[PDB]
RNA sequence: AAACUUUCAACAACGGAUCUCUUGGUUCUGGCAUCGAUGAAGAACGCAGCGAAAUGCGAUAAGUAAUGUGAAUUGCAGAAUUCCGUGAAUCAUCGAAUCUUUGAACGCACAUUGCGCCCGCCGGUAUUCCGGCGGGCAUGCCUGUUCGAGCGUCAU
RNA sequence: GAAUAAUUCUCACGCCAGGUCGUACUCAUAACCGCAGCAGGUCCCCAAGGUGAACAGCCUCUGGUUGAUAGAACAAUGUAG
RNA sequence: GCGUGAGCCCGGGUCGAACGGCCUCUAGUGCAGAUCUUGGUGGUAGUAGCAAAUACUUCAAUGAGAACUUGAAGGACCGAAGUGGGGAAAGGUUCCAUGUGAACAGCGGUUGGACAUGGGUUAGUCGAUCCUAAGCCAUAGGGAAGUUCCGUUUCAAAGGGGCACUCGUGCCCCGUGUGGCGAAAGGGAAGCCGGUUAAUAUUCCGGCACCUGGAUGUGGGUUUUGCGCGGCAACGCAACUGAA
RNA sequence: AGAGACCGAUAGCGCACAAGUAGAGUGAUCGAAAGAUGAAAAGCACUUUGAAAAGAGGGUUAAAUAGCACGUGAAAUUGUU
RNA sequence: GUUGACCUCGGAUCAGGUAGGAGGACCCGCUGAACUUAAGCAUAUCAAUAAGCGGAGGAAAAGAAACCAACAGGGAUUGC
């Protein structure tokens, strides 16, 4: 979790509150991140060709 | 069981990424001979050795 | 009861992985592989039945480093590289 | 763009490299985001852009590697890795000037009776 | 007289013998001597535009660099080059590199992706706490270095 | 360890952080072991109303099933009552 | 057609790439049997049979096709030591949605735990991680030609605590020592309610809490009799120095 | 690397093929079956019956008496005349 | 008393080094059977072999006589 906070800072210079993990049964990792609330997400994911 | 170990998950991830019928293509290239797959698995028919 | 009916009570397992061979042939009370014998320095080896030596010998594997000695020593263990060649 | 070409990059130092080392990866990771949910020709470009990236990590590598053998060149030790590898075995025979000293006892019977160049008539 | 059982022929069925073939075996002869702590043989997990297996490779991952040849690959799509030179290829050769987790396996352990210690750099008021990065910590033995033990023992 | 402050007060309030792996579903007259969708075997937790001495036997509420190849006739010999 | 005979030669049909006569040489050289070996096929035969666990019925809809698909309405069983609601071992995608030819569900099948394509498992508070039990294995040593057997405190020179520099180097104290593994049912720091998805929730959303570790400030307390007062007492309170 | 008075898919090594693979046993270990369309896929457009699988016409080829159950296609055994 | 030597036994993540494993067709050693033959069987034979363990190379081992002989004497070792 710390280098994923750390990377995603560094890459989309974005801050986050709290991170979740879970590994997939095909054997990936999925990570949930929420963001501060004082940032809208539906703008960024445009932004960043996230749909 | 719910309860395993991060061996046991990582073997049945990969077994069951090899079971699957075969590409399409595979049939259609020169001087082939694949019909149908022969390592087939089912978990109500043979079970491996974890 | 000497059969069927014993045999709904076989819920444990004697062996498991082994990490050394990857066979499932590690006795999980003694802790000692039964075909590899793990932990032993040395593998284990008889004589008395040569199918089961030819299943675990030189040639049956990647071979990654061994395979590529042939072609070195045709050419006799050198170094550097050709007059002509760029990128010093 | 394309492909980066193999022959200017050796005509370079280590800034640049970096510099386009650096932002090869950008381009990259960005792009592959475009592939979720659209296939098209830009599928190519992600082949391209892996591959490109290994010719410039080679040679940064290569070119640091060759400054610091001439460094360590005139010097009794140096690093285990850049040190000659050919074999266990040969690397521990004797050496050809130590295999081949010889007593003086030895020494003082070939200097007068060596082997001679004779013939016979017949 | 029909039906039924039996025998033979023609045609049609079930099954894969016979005939011909062979990038496969077996035997003999000839040449050569090359694994590993600079981490071997073996094992696990991954890598393709569209792949499960076989074959190949290791986060530089269906391959990189360098030399030679000289116009392809092919199941589909897509591009690449085009001949000046700035060079296709699952090509051939191969002298430079990369080489995940393990394995004689080496910090202590492992039915656990468990628990430690030392040095340096970067953040958070920080020599002592937390996070990130890099380099290290096995046993037997040999030669030398340095620090020590002994009324074993020498001279003041 | 103080006399203009000193304080090593287990009192009240206030600041920062808490890494790694498991988490779906069955647990059985079809998801385990018996060559199988086998009347066999396999460790536990919660436990309503009535009759009644009672977790006995018999009927019911919550909850769950209506799944085991079918149609027609009623001879011998059977199996069970 | 020939020969007493093993056999040889020709006519007709099918088929598609090699093959014979004569004299010598050579051998893995001639089949009905061996409860012979491998493969294939019959009579029995559309026969034995598909009979434990009380049981089904009417209307409508989809569909080429309905006793064993769905909805509504009846009639029944399990009868809380359940055919209910959840778990440990074991299983490994069997969970959910959409669609479906053949094969499987010892009858059928539009249905399925079968087939094809996609999706699904979020923790400082639940566990593992920590400690030892029965027991296993290194170290000092001694056996054995050797793979290795014994040995676990033993005839061992076996450690750990503090501080300061200019700074890593330097100083000062205590010592018989006393290693690792081994429990998802033993010991053990800390989370509850309400809602949400086709499929997860003491984890996700809202509210209200708690434990451990680390640095620090304000209020209050104590002190010029330097480290608090009260109750006869059992004792009380928001604090109220304590190294070997 | 070169050869044979060797074997020719029940033979020759267990393996001419994704073979020490699939599969069995808790384990040491045990361990198979499976080669051939045609010179070239030119691997059957279109009409019509059928819910579909498929059938009949019509096509490619020297031959479909070669149609991915594919060279040649014997006997046991079966159907029609 | 102070100081400086010697001998034996130790510490160090001191400087520099080296062995384990694989393969084992051929080679050098140790340990070591029984089936079978004798028409029974115990010495004997199978056999100074199979299985087990240790150690190397492209070859290994052996080798320049405390030899053979009894001759008018030969002259390291290896193989046919
Ligand atoms: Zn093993």
């Amino acid at each position: 979790k710390a280098q994923i906070k750390q990377a995603l800072k560094k890459l989309y210079d974005i801050d986050t509150v709290k991170i979740n993990t879970l590994i997939r049964p095909d054997g990936t990792k999925k990570a949930f991140a929420r963001l501060t609330p004082d940032v809208d997400a539906l703008d960024i994911a445009a932004t960043k060709l996230g749909l | 069981p719910s309860h395993k170990t991060f061996r046991i998950k990582q073997k049945l991830a990969k077994a069951q990424k090899q079971n699957r019928p075969i590409p399409q293509w595979i049939r259609l290239r020169t001087g082939n001979t694949i019909r149908y797959n022969a390592k087939r698995r089912h978990w109500r028919k043979t079970r491996l050795g974890l | 009861t000497k059969g069927t009916s014993s045999f709904g009570k076989r819920h444990n397992k004697t062996h498991g992985l082994c990490r050394r061979c990857g066979r499932r042939s590690l006795h999980n009370q003694k802790k000692v592989c039964a075909s590899c014998g793990y932990p032993a320095a040395k593998t284990r080896k008889y004589n008395w039945s040569e199918k089961a030596k030819r299943r675990k010998v030189t040639g049956t594997g990647r071979m990654r480093y061994l395979s590529t000695v042939p072609r070195r020593f045709k050419n006799g263990f050198r170094t550097g590289v050709p007059k002509g060649a760029r990128g010093p | 763009n394309g492909k980066v070409k193999a022959g200017q990059l050796w005509s370079k130092n280590k800034e640049e490299l970096t510099k386009i080392l650096g932002e090869l990866k950008t381009e990259l990771s960005q792009l592959r985001i475009q592939k979720i949910s659209s296939s098209g020709a830009k599928l190519n470009k992600i082949h391209d852009l892996r591959k490109s990236i290994a010719r410039v990590l080679t040679v940064i590598n290569a070119k640091q590697r060759a400054q610091l053998r001439l460094f360590y060149k005139n010097k009794k030790y140096l690093p285990l890795d850049l040190r000659p590898k050919l074999t266990r075995a040969l690397r521990r025979r004797l050496s050809k000037e130590d295999a081949s000293r010889v007593l003086e006892k030895t020494k003082k019977r070939l200097t007068h009776f060596p082997q001679r160049k004779y013939a016979v008539k017949a």
